[PDB]
């Protein structure tokens, strides 16, 4: 799960 | 290129308000019962040219019914209207449909559940099934919020013209004219009154 | 003008003038048309116009004129038939019979005037309903005989029989008495053997398509009521399911007949019947496959093309397939030789479910729900349908509608959840593959990624937690890469939103992966600074939704963190919400209150609460200090908006915290009520200085917003309060002192209906504890609000609704307040209840009927005391007669059930001698007359004057039945509806009221 | 080898301003405002004449509910009941046919949309002065 890098999600 | 459309349903369901909205853009808050019928021409511009509906807006209150099913003769399409805040108006849909198709045996018919803008809806979507076996098109509509207000006419235009891809299009917009001191004092009077009459529904999003 | 000549009945009717008026109405336009219409209506509404109908029908050359003539006759037959001299009855019958025969015999007329003939047939049927069979025993035999001598007559007789069946079995319930409906049903049933013989002979032998179609249309009506033996012991199923499915002329009606056949009452233990039920389905599906379209055909495209009657046909096929299979598919499930038939039928339904037509999709979806629920519970069935279910997964996923179309999404979710349990592996595979074609761009579109995201979100909770975990990871990994790959905030916004949508749908996953849940929230907080349209709403909506489901994880201290995450949210709330609109800030605070209410240590919860409210409380203190030192500020729109938003923030937090909100309420309560008063006098001063128009200005609307939000805050808290002692001893008296006089002493256009609503909640929660307070509420709002609403049914609509809600709860919880009313004011209370009866507005009418019922009960409970006895003397017959009035006046049909209940309670009081005094006056009847006898007498006289065309016998029989039946609401209601039928005509049969007996 | 292959009147104008709005007309005989349409209100600058008009169409049906020059003599006034509307007399609107005079009111989603409309409205008057 931590492998998901959701903090990088950008608009 | 005109088609006769009869509009039927219980008193107070919004038939006349719906037509008025389409004719002038206005929303009439008052309930003035139709007496017998009122006939209004209504033109829509489409990618297949203009289509004219001759709308026979009939009375829903029995004591004002006038000629009743006499109004349906030679209709080419119809709208049956009920009020989703009043179950009785849905219970009566089969009665209006019966009287209608006895005169008009094979015409496109739209069933409209009006007033969906009201939070406390009484005729639940799941309850609305009468159109299935009768091959009627159904739409939730609101003459007040304009929700789906064009769908009945678009669907009928498609059936009447026989083109499933018919679309409403923008009527051409002619250049307006450029344009008297003798009426400078009279237009100022109408303006004072207009300024000091509050606009309605000031809480609406528009 | 000239057209009005037909209205002068002292002259002979100029038939050519009639035809001109009729033409101008039907074929004319504008002003001419409208004048003709008003004339025609006056003509047909003349009570003597029926006398001139035989002229019109003989000598008019205009079919519209004859149609109107028949409408006139219809009114007479329907309402006044039994008053006619018997010679006119026979004459009218003979005229109508002869006219139909003659129209049938002229082939040109028969083909060109279907509308006029159909109207004549219906008029004939009205006469049958009056005369047949008792006065016309030969009608059916002579109909059958005449049918053999002419195809046209035979076809028209099918129309007559169709209409008769409709009038007797489909539309009789609300238009006839129970006794008369039964009489006609029995009469038709008695002679249906002969009718069926003719119908079956025509179907077996006939060749005229038009005659066949008419016969099948009448069969459709018969199937609503006839015994199943006429369908199963004849060869008629064979004909329906083969011969008549081949020609499109008969196909539509035949399919509708077979759908109703699929609904007959059949014994379910007979093997012959079962094979017959299988067989007609097998025949029908074979005819469709060979004569209409194969199962592989693209019904989506066919429907879209909308050729001829294809759309109605596919609609009717969906109805047939779903109706039959919902009932009979078990018949096809065990025999290997029926397996192909079972799956072909379902494959047609698959193809039908791809049609773009919302209402048809709902019809097929209801069936799919029926199927997959059964496969989920019923042993050894799901394997049969594996390939159907796999296709259905794709159909549902690809037509998923927006959840947040409410009803359709829930139905789709339900089916897809079942389909996931049935094969979880197949469901995952379809969704992953679908996501790949979003990434490879082959099915990429804003719409398509949205619907797939909804579908993925919809099956949350169906997978095991382990499988859910790597499914969610895969989905989010893919969605994150998709967002990376797109350009422009347009596309990136859409994909980031769907990511947050999916996340918000899997709280189980969030609750197990704290670090991930933290990352989500911090990303949402980031998005609350993004001004691209929609992002901030999406961010706030996702925040509160996640909070509602995972609040516990924000209120505990998570391992590896220094503090519960709610503390971290509160510390940074100013920066987090800096760019949000007020409405969005309030949602944010509401979400924080949800979390804070999970803290059950009181000192910690209260500290969190006071910390959450730090910003609004500091803004509040400042304005209270300022605005009190200078009331002028409150005209500064900027200060008014600030104030309203502070109070709305309190409402939002109080909404999620309820009883826990009390400490914050105490911080602001006393100054808030002082603010209420200051704003109140500012509103009054503006209306004094500018007039009523002031209430429309932005300044005053802003000021009233403050008042309304204060009332809503107090209502919200009190509705959820757990310590009612504090409500009574701390909150109520300051509240009443602040709001009641202000309401009473403002002009009508400045009174806030919200005051009534707030008072309704006060009475509800603590009314039993504040009897003097309830009296004070009534004194301050009752008469002045009643005077606002008792001049029409339209003005002050909100005050109207709230007024009767307040009286209802006062009558429920503190009826003693009405006892203390001075007698003139109690009379106003009674008038107010009856006034409510007469509204068509359901909101008011229902409460008015309930108040009336509750009031009677309250009086009954008092026993035999002077107030109760005076109540009956003063008001019993007022309630009886006002209830009867709205029952019988045809403008209050929506309240029938509650009117009947009230009337039944009223009558039962008298017939149980629960009224201890005479209801009559001194010397109005002999001493010792029972109230029962007086009630019957009063009602007989009331109905006689109100309905003078009823016979005394009708009235007496109606009342005898109604009285006997006052313990049986169902039967009582039947008798009321029988009375409503009889008052619409002359000469109703008084023995009808013995139906129940 | 050649294979034969298979077989509004706003176009001459520039859009200067566009805003969502609800338009009312005053029925002096009924002493009440009546809605005429809700949709996009556009300021359209003719390429050939540089004359700017208001053109407004109803949603869905696209029927014209306003079509008139933004004359320099017109004056936007506040309505007593709204901080997000303007009232003005119009001498010649052709939305429904023959040029008719009207007292219009136009309301917007926000006070600042209303103020901006006013800004653009007056810029457009300057252009029409020439
Ligand atoms: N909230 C809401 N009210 C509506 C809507 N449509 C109509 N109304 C209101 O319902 C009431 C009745 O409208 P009306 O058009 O006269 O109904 P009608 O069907 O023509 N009645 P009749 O058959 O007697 O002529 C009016 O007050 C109208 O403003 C709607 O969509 N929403
Ligand atoms: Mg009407």
């Amino acid at each position: 799960v931590d492998q998901l890098r959701l903090e990088r999600l950008q608009i | 290129v005109q088609f006769k459309l009869v509009l039927v349903g219980d008193g107070g369901t919004g038939k006349t308000t719906f037509v008025k909205r389409h004719l002038t853009g206005e929303f009439e808050k008052k309930y003035v019962a139709t007496l017998g019928v009122e006939v209004h021409p209504l033109v829509f511009h489409t990618n297949r040219g203009p289509i004219k509906f001759n709308v026979w807006d009939t009375a829903g209150q029995e004591k004002f019914g006038g000629l009743r099913d006499g109004y349906y003769i030679q209709a080419q399409c119809a709208i049956i209207m009920f009020d989703v805040t009043s179950r009785v108006t849905y219970k009566n849909v089969p009665n209006w449909h019966r009287d209608l198709v006895r005169v008009c045996e094979n015409i496109p018919i739209v069933l409209c559940g009006n007033k969906v803008d009201i939070k406390d809806r009484k005729v639940k979507a799941k309850s609305i099934v009468f159109h299935r076996k009768k091959n009627l098109q159904y739409y939730d509509i609101s003459a007040k919020s304009n929700y789906n207000f064009e769908k009945p006419f678009l669907w009928l235009a498609r059936k009447l013209i026989g083109d499933p891809n018919l679309e409403f299009v923008a009527m051409p917009a002619l250049a307006p004219p450029e344009v008297d001191p003798a009426l400078a004092a009279q237009y100022e009077h109408d303006l004072e009154v207009a300024q000091t009459t509050a606009l309605p529904d000031e809480d609406d999003d528009l | 003008g000239s057209m009005e000549g037909i209205l002068d009945f002292s002259n002979d009717l100029d038939i050519a003038l009639l035809d001109q008026v009729v033409s101008t109405f039907y074929q004319g336009s504008g002003v001419q048309q409208k004048q003709a219409q008003e004339i025609l209506t006056k003509f047909q509404d003349n009570p003597d116009a029926w006398q001139k109908a035989d002229q019109i029908l003989q000598f008019s050359t205009n079919p519209q004129s004859k149609f109107i003539a028949l409408s006139i006759l219809d009114k007479l037959i329907t309402r006044k038939w039994k008053l006619l001299p018997n010679d006119h009855r026979i004459g009218i019958r003979n005229f109508v019979v002869g006219m139909i025969i003659s129209m049938c015999q002229d082939d040109e007329v028969f083909k060109t005037q279907k509308n006029l003939i159909n109207k004549s047939d219906l008029t004939l049927v009205q006469i049958l309903k009056q005369e047949w069979p008792q006065n016309w025993p030969e009608f059916i035999p002579e109909l059958i005989g005449s049918s053999s001598s002419s195809v046209n007559v035979c076809e028209n007789n099918m129309i007559v029989l169709k209409l008769l069946s409709e009038e007797v079995f489909d539309f009789s319930a609300e238009q006839m008495t129970q006794a008369k409906a039964l009489h006609l049903k029995n009469s038709m049933s008695k002679e249906f053997e002969q009718i069926f013989k003719l119908c079956f002979q025509v179907l077996e032998q006939g060749s005229s398509s038009s005659l066949i179609v008419a016969t099948l249309e009448s069969l459709l009506r018969y199937l609503h009521w006839i015994p199943y033996r006429y369908i199963y012991e004849t060869n008629i199923l064979e004909l329906l399911s083969t011969k008549f499915m081949t020609s499109p002329d008969t196909r539509a009606i035949t399919l509708k007949c077979l759908t109703e056949v699929s609904n007959l009452k059949i014994p379910q233990d007979n093997d012959l019947i079962k094979r017959q039920t299988v067989l007609f389905f097998q025949n029908t599906l074979q005819q469709i496959a060979t004569s209409v379209m194969p199962v592989t055909a693209d019904l989506k495209a066919t429907y879209a093309n909308a050729n001829g009657n294809d759309q109605s046909f596919l609609q009717d096929l969906a109805m047939f397939l779903t109706t039959y299979l919902a009932r009979n598919r078990a018949l096809l499930e065990s025999d290997e030789s029926l397996r192909e038939l079972l799956l072909n039928a379902h494959q047609y339904l698959i193809q039908l479910s791809k049609i773009e037509e919302r209402e048809l999709f709902k019809t097929t979806l209801d069936y799919w729900h029926n199927l997959v629920a059964d496969l989920f519970y019923e042993p050894l069935k799901k394997h049969i349908y594996e390939e159907i279910c796999s296709q259905l997964r794709l159909v549902i996923i690809e037509n998923m509608v927006r959840p947040e179309t409410i009803q359709l999404y829930k139905s789709e979710r339900e089916v897809l959840v079942y389909l996931t349990h049935l094969n979880v592996i197949d469901t995952e595979e379809i969704m992953i593959s679908k996501l790949a074609r979003q990434i490879d761009g082959s099915e990429w579109s804003w719409h398509n990624i949205n619907t797939l995201s909804w579908a993925i979100g919809s099956i949350s909770g169906t997978m095991s937690e382990d499988t859910e975990k790597r499914f969610v990871v895969t989905v989010i990994k893919d969605l994150l890469g998709l967002c990376e790959q797109k350009r422009g905030k347009d596309n990136k916004a859409v994909v980031a939103s769907d990511i947050m949508y999916v996340v918000g749908q899997y709280p189980r996953f969030l609750k197990a992966h704290w670090n991930f849940l933290r990352t989500v929230i911090l990303k949402l907080f980031e998005f609350m600074h993004e001004t691209h349209e929609g992002v901030q709403d999406m961010a706030c909506d996702t925040f509160i939704k996640i909070v509602q489901k995972c609040k516990y994880h924000f209120v505990i201290q998570q391992p590896r963190e220094s503090e519960p995450f709610i503390q971290t949210i509160i510390r940074d709330i100013q920066k987090t919400t800096a760019d949000l609109q007020p409405q969005q800030v309030h949602t944010f605070y509401k979400a924080c209150g949800i979390i804070i209410s999970e803290e059950r240590s009181v000192a910690e919860r209260n500290r969190l609460l006071s910390d959450l409210m730090q910003l609004p409380n500091m803004a509040w203190d400042t304005i209270v200090e300022q605005s009190t030192a200078n009331p002028t500020l409150l005209l500064d729109s900027e200060t008014v908006k600030i104030i309203a938003n502070i109070i709305k923030t309190n409402v939002a937090v109080c909404t999620s915290m309820g009883a826990d909100f009390y400490p914050q309420l105490g911080h602001i309560y006393y100054n808030m009520l002082q603010l209420y008063r200051a704003v109140s006098s500012m509103i009054s001063a503006q209306v004094a200085a500018e007039g009523l128009i002031a209430t429309k200005t932005p300044k005053v609307r802003g000021l009233r917003t403050i008042k309304k939000e204060i009332l809503k805050l107090v209502e919200t808290y009190i509705s959820k309060a757990r310590n009612l002692d504090d409500v009574v001893k701390v909150l109520v008296e300051p509240l009443l002192n602040a709001v009641l006089e202000d309401y009473m002493n403002n002009v009508p256009d400045a009174r806030d209906a919200e005051v009534l609503n707030c008072m309704t909640t006060v009475v509800e929660k603590v009314g039993h504890m504040i009897p003097q307070g309830v009296i004070l509420i009534l004194q301050s709002v009752f008469e002045c609000t009643l005077d606002m609403i008792n001049k029409d049914f339209t003005e002050y609509p909100e005050h109207r609704v709230e007024f009767y809600k307040l009286l209802k709860v006062i009558n429920e919880k503190s009826f003693a307040a009405f006892l203390e009313l001075p007698p003139a004011a109690f009379k106003l209370f009674v008038d107010a209840i009856c006034w409510a009866f007469k509204h068509n507005n359901r909101d008011v009418e229902v409460n008015g009927l309930q108040i009336a019922l509750d009031l009677v009960k309250n009086i009954e409970r008092m026993g035999n005391v002077p107030f109760a006895n005076e109540f009956h003397k003063n008001y019993f017959f007022i309630f009886v007669s006002e209830t009867f009035f709205v029952l019988t006046d045809s403008d209050h049909k929506s309240g029938f059930s509650k009117q009947a209940l009230l009337l039944m309670k009223l009558i039962s009081l008298v017939y149980d001698n629960k009224i201890s005094v005479p209801l009559y006056q001194e010397a109005e009847v002999p001493q010792g007359t029972s109230n029962q006898v007086y009630l019957s007498q009063y009602l007989a006289n009331m109905l006689s004057n109100a309905f003078p065309h009823l016979t005394s016998e009708q009235i007496a029989s109606f009342l005898s039945a109604l009285t006997k039946q006052c313990k049986d609401l169902v039967v009582f209601k039947g008798t009321l509806r029988d009375f409503l039928v009889q008052i619409k005509e002359v000469g109703g049969d008084p023995t009808d009221y013995l139906f129940a007996e | 080898i050649h294979f034969e292959p298979v077989v509004t009147m706003e176009e001459d104008e520039e859009v200067l301003y566009k805003v969502r709005a609800k338009l009312f007309r005053f029925d002096a005989d009924a002493k009440e405002w009546k809605e005429r349409g809700t949709g996009d209100c556009k300021f359209l600058k003719n390429k050939k004449t540089n004359k700017v008009r208001i053109l407004m169409r109803r949603d869905k049906t696209l029927k014209i509910c306003a079509n008139h020059i933004i004359a320099p003599e017109y004056t936007l006034k506040p309505n007593v009941g709204s901080d997000r509307s303007w009232v003005y007399a119009c001498t010649a609107d052709i939305a429904e046919g023959e040029a008719e005079a009207f007292t219009f009111a136009i309301r917007f989603g926000s006070k600042e949309n209303a103020d901006k409309f006013k800004e653009e409205f007056e810029k457009a008057q300057e252009i029409n002065k020439k």
